[PDB]
RNA sequence: CUGGGCUACACACGUGCUACAAUGGACAGAACAAAGGGCAGCGAAACCGCGAGGUUAAGCCAAUCCCACAAAUCUGUUCUCAGUUCGGAUCGCAGUCUGCAACUCGACUGCGUGAAGCUGGAAUCGCUAGUAAUCGCGGAUCAGCAUGCCGCGGUGAAUACGU
RNA sequence: CUGGGGCGGUCGCCUCCUAAAAGGUAACGGAGGCGCCCAAAGGUUCCCUCAGAAUGGUUGGAAAUCAUUCGCAGAGUGUAA
RNA sequence: UGGUGGCGAUAGCGAAGAGGUCACACCCGUUCCCAUACCGAACACGGAAGUUAAGCUCUUCAGCGCCGAUGGUAGUCGGGGGUUUCCCCCUGUGAGAGUAGGACGCCGCCAA
């Protein structure tokens, strides 16, 4: 009877306000996170290309935790994926906070991320 | 409240206390009362904890407050639907049990 | 857990066995439950809304929210602000000890209490219930304030139809009038 | 929940002049309780309690 | 001749009753009268019914017997200032008695209920001592029907400066 | 200023219409308002979405509040288009 | 099959089935990090018992909303005529509605 917005669903309402403030890339593609129930994704994308320059997620079967999907040792996938795209070199990116808050453990992904090296 | 009727006394006399309730009064207060056997006795609020459960056996094998205003509903409201010769004074505004009608009128008229 | 053991041992696949669902989960359950002064302090002048804080807070330890004017009033007082009612819209667990004080220990403190509201639900599954009295919950206490409100309380189920939600009250065995 | 705003709910042990006993939790440590849902009437089946509803209606009144 | 009405009822009055209360209210015990009626009548005692009264029945044609026990008052418990343990209507259920029959329309009793009233405006009244005021009793009508009417006794005041 | 003048009314600022699909574009033509207000009714971060309607309820009322659906906007957006 | 994009509701409302190991989900708890004008509904956190129910995907429908013509007309530039508050031709443009019809999506990138 009560019906209620999914987590996914009212989440891409929130989204779309962080994408009307930024531009996606300036050599410097956007980076948004993905965090579901089990386990938490990140990729590497810009307009005007569409093109998802490289990513990797917590499911990755190469470099397991093996705790997946908890506290940031989950956010190692912040911290590789940051190495991923430092052999691209590219760049001192731009972030998305998707639609959730930057808060932590979606923080710590982006924490890990600057201490593997990028500016932001 | 109390543990014997619905509001009943507190710290007040035991036969006015029994004569609180719609229903229980002063003389079958006394009686039933009379029966448990207080007198006033304590005179405020003490009587048992298995006294006063005393009054809700004794106290609680009579009536009634929903049954007095029940049987009274039968009465006014059964003589009220079942014709009347009681019902006509009985909500009519006149003198129903007996009275001059320009007497004092302070049971429905008045002034 | 009284009430929260009840229904999470038998009644859930009570209805189940009743009439069917798929997927045993989709059972309708106790949401939620708005309690409600509605006051205002009759109209405004008393002042004490803050009144309805103690009288609200024993029912259930639940810090109230006092609900405020929506809307300016031509007839009454008055304009937006100055709040109208208090409100506890509890949930969880606490939920499940509110009702264990409900039906077996303040419902019958409801003086002529036989059973109740035949028609009182909204149409679609919601249950509405209006409170009169306030000697009624069990520690409010009779040496305070002494004076006379009345309430709402709003149990909401999870079924599509009152249909299911009634029979689900039943088997939670809500006294009603029949 | 916050702190210092909800009063403490020690395990509540609720009784009646019935002698009728309930485990909840409560602020208080112990609650008595002068009418429970074992000892109402209209909980307890269909108990003659006081009425014998309709006794006499709506006539039965003959003396010989 | 039957039934009804004289008893109705938005309202204003007239005369009285009972109250608003601690000099009071409830109980227990004790004490004090006078007067009149009673045969188509009074009714003793006894038992029954909380109760009002019922039953039978001695006695009295009455300075003998009955109505009859007076009540305010005195001695203890207690209520403690409040719409109440005050006061009492209204009204409900339940009984008695009277009558051809108590619904319009007799009273009394039980349980319950407990209005309004916390000494009443301008104004108005009666009162010179066994008086005011107050507490009870009997009787004419009358089968029943008194807070009226007519008598009877009990407690026992203040003031009259003066025109 | 003026359909002679006088009397009446207006003199300046913002919005609409007349305005002829850029933009202006007149009359004593048709409507409103403006000589302020907000120390926040400003800036930013981060949330959330209305009005009305129905259904049922506490003195609850044609309507104050409270819950479930409707409800692209019939709500608000200081003050007026 | 999920995630992120780009394109005018031809992308949508609505009706109906089907899927869950993996993924997205609900779900479970609140000691933590942090939230409620209150509250683990939400927001945050760590976990895996239960689930296709809802979300979400696929599939059918054209009830609604949308797209959308051709022809023909209203209007109209430019001449020319009049019976001149308006009307008539000629040249060229051409609406709006309706309608024939389309459509309840394509095209990516990454991840399994």
């Amino acid at each position: 009877m009560i019906t209620k917005t999914s987590k996914n669903a009212a989440r891409l309402k929130r989204h779309a306000r962080v994408r009307a403030k930024l531009s996606g890339t300036a050599e410097r593609p956007r980076l948004n996170v993905f965090r579901s129930n089990k386990h938490i994704y990140a990729q590497i994308i810009d307009d005007v290309n569409g093109v998802t320059l490289a990513s990797a997620s917590t499911l990755d079967k190469d470099l397991n935790v093996e705790s997946t999907g908890d506290t940031s040792a989950a956010t190692k996938v912040g911290e590789l994926v940051a190495k991923r795209a430092a052999e691209k070199g590219i760049s001192d990116v731009v972030f998305d906070r998707g639609g959730y808050l930057y808060h932590g453990r979606v923080k710590a992904l982006a924490d890990a991320a600057r201490e593997a090296g990028l500016k932001f | 409240a109390r543990i014997a009727g619905v509001d009943i006394p507190r710290d007040k006399r035991v036969v006015i206390s029994l004569t609180y309730i719609f229903g229980i009064g002063r003389t079958t207060a006394q009686q039933v009362l009379k029966e448990a056997g207080v007198s006033e006795d304590t005179r405020v609020r003490d009587l048992t904890e298995e006294e006063l459960g005393k009054i809700r056996d004794i106290i609680d094998k009579l009536k009634v407050e929903g049954d007095l205003r029940r049987e009274v509903s039968l009465n006014i409201k059964r003589l009220i639907e079942i014709g009347s010769y009681r019902g006509i004074r009985h909500r009519r505004g006149l003198p129903v049990r007996g009275q001059n009608s320009k007497n004092n009128a302070r049971t429905r008229k008045g002034p | 857990n009284r009430l929260k053991e009840k229904y999470n041992k038998e009644i859930a696949p009570a209805l189940m066995t009743k009439f069917n669902y798929d997927s045993v989960m989709q059972v309708p359950k106790i949401e939620k439950i708005v309690i409600n002064m509605g006051v205002g302090d009759a109209v405004q002048n008393a002042k004490a809304i803050d009144s309805a804080v103690e009288e609200l807070t024993f029912i259930a330890g639940q810090k109230p929210v006092v609900t405020r004017a929506k809307k300016s009033i031509a007839g009454f007082r008055l304009r937006e602000g100055m709040p109208i009612g208090a409100k506890v819209t509890l949930r969880g667990e606490r939920m499940y000890d509110f009702l264990d004080k409900l039906i077996s220990v303040s419902l019958p403190r409801v003086r002529d209490f036989r059973g109740v509201s035949k028609k009182s639900f909204d149409g679609r599954g919601n249950y509405t219930l209006g409170i009169k009295e306030q000697l009624i919950f069990p520690e409010i206490d009779y040496d305070k304030v002494t004076k006379v409100r009345g309430m709402d309380i709003v149990i909401v189920t999870t079924a599509n139809t009152d249909e299911e939600a009634r029979e689900l009250l039943t088997q939670v065995g809500m006294p009603f009038q029949k | 929940m916050k702190a210092g705003i909800h009063p403490n709910f020690k395990k509540a042990t609720v009784k009646c002049a019935c002698g009728n006993e309930f485990e909840t939790g409560s602020v208080k440590e112990e609650v008595r309780v002068e009418i429970c849902s074992e000892c109402h009437p209209f909980y307890t089946g269909r108990q003659k309690f006081a009425s014998a509803d309709g006794r006499v209606d709506r006539f039965n009144k003959k003396y010989g």
